[PDB]
């Protein structure tokens, strides 16, 4: 209900490997950026060319 | 996991040899939300959600959602011809009864 | 008389009618499964 | 298993009374993979994977595929034989209809 997850709140991904929870990090980041807002993504797993 | 205000759990299950994605949100603080385990699968066009599954048991997943769709039409249509079998045997004594008039 | 062999021929127009529909039915079935579980999706 | 890119798990399960091999990709980074649980048999010429299991019940490997294949083939067969049935029992109704109208 509201559309989305209220601003500003702390939003945990879980999964096993290769659920997807990087790419659901990857969609939230692209659609924060496609609206004119800045994101930062912090990678602790992979380079930015493989990511 | 203490302190999170939403939970998003993404799971990846193998039953049926085959593995099928689905995800739901385990909690989102001040709001109501949908409680389903609802089905996904990415691809190019990104990460798209299934429609939801209708009919008695939900749990069926991939191919097994498609055989049990397969099941349910084949029974329902032999039903229909169960009904029509009794209508056409309706038929059959009606004819004879005013034919016998007839005659 | 005529009657009923007229009603007998309905009869077996009915039962290949509904046969052949259940083969169309259940050929439309194992392609959607073979689709389902298929690697053709890639190649 | 934190850093992998592709994972490839090979599984050699006892069911049935019997041991059968299978493979299947946990994760390809940057493409889209099958995610079926492909049955493989090792032989001479090497790793070969057998073909998909298809029908309901995809979980059966070795002989219980076999068997289901022979279960599925007699029901089948005994549904023809009903269908041939039902055909001769009108085509002798109809040798009485038109016999009596020769009499
Ligand atoms: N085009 C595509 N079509 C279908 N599935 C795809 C496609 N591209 C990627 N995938 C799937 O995405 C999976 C990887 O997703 P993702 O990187 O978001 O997972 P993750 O949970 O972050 O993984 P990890 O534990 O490795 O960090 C790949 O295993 C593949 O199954
Ligand atoms: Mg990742």
């Amino acid at each position: 209900a509201g559309g989305g997850f209220f601003r500003g709140s702390s939003i945990l991904v879980s999964g096993v490997a290769g659920a997807g929870k990087s790419s659901l990090a990857a969609h939230f980041a692209a659609a924060a950026c496609a609206r004119g807002e800045r994101a930062m993504y912090f990678s602790f797993e992979e380079a930015a060319d493989q990511a | 996991e203490e302190l999170m205000d939403g939970w998003v759990l993404m799971l990846n299950r193998e039953v049926n040899g085959e593995f099928n994605r689905e995800l739901y949100l385990l909690k989102a603080r001040g709001m109501a939300h949908s409680n389903q385990v609802r089905e996904f699968l990415m691809s190019d066009r990104g990460i798209s959600l299934l429609p939801p599954h209708l009919g008695e048991g939900g749990a069926l997943t991939g191919t097994a959602r498609k055989a049990e769709e397969a099941r349910l039409r084949r029974a329902e249509i032999e039903r229909q011809t169960e009904l029509g079998r009794l209508q056409q045997q309706i038929e059959q004594r009606r004819r004879r009864a005013r034919a016998q008039i007839e005659a | 008389l005529e009657a009923e062999l007229q009603a007998e021929e309905i009869a077996l127009k009915a039962l290949v009618e509904s046969e052949s529909a259940h083969e169309r039915q259940r050929l439309a079935d194992a392609d959607t499964l073979a689709r389902s579980r298929g690697n053709e999706r890639f190649a």
